[PDB]
């Protein structure tokens, strides 16, 4: 590897995630199709799960972007189910230390998925196993 | 616990 490639890729992905979120939120508020997360979640998740990238992704606050992608859309609907499932999986995969959970606030949206009665059974169960897993790492 | 996961009120407006 050229030594700069990891950080370059990590930085580029953070920017891309922020850009997609902002574009989908603006389209949603304008009552237009907002399919940016749908179309990019799979390739972005491949990046987020790359072991060589984990420390720099986490160091640059990628959890803030993963939280934003999971959060309600401006009309209060939730992001499409594939996003909810793929990003929960990403989160289960990453080795995340408690302080990064704290600064990012990503536990709050995962906790919501775990108690949301309108959520699918499989997503709600995955969120619950994530809350438990993170709670075990915290204490 | 609430520091990491909140109270569960943060997104309730959704329901
Ligand atoms: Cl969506």
């Amino acid at each position: 590897m050229d030594p700069g490639t990891v950080l370059e890729i990590s930085r580029s992905l953070k920017k891309r995630m922020q850009d997609i979120l902002k574009k989908d939120n603006a389209n949603n508020l304008e009552g237009r199709p907002a399919t940016g997360k749908i179309e990019n979640v799979e390739e972005i998740s491949d990046i987020l799960m790359s072991k060589a990238l984990q420390e720099s992704l986490l160091d640059e606050g990628i959890l803030d972007e993963i939280k934003g992608w999971l959060e309600p859309l401006p009309d209060k609907s939730m992001p499409n189910i594939k996003i909810r499932k793929r990003l929960l999986d990403v989160l289960k995969t990453m080795k995340i230390h408690k302080e990064h959970l704290v600064t990012s606030g990503v536990g709050k949206i995962v906790y919501f998925y775990s108690i949301n009665p309108k959520e699918s059974k499989e997503v709600r169960a995955s969120a619950k196993a994530l809350v438990q897993k993170w709670t075990n790492e915290v204490f | 616990f609430f520091e990491i996961f909140g109270t569960g009120e943060e997104y309730r407006y959704v329901l």
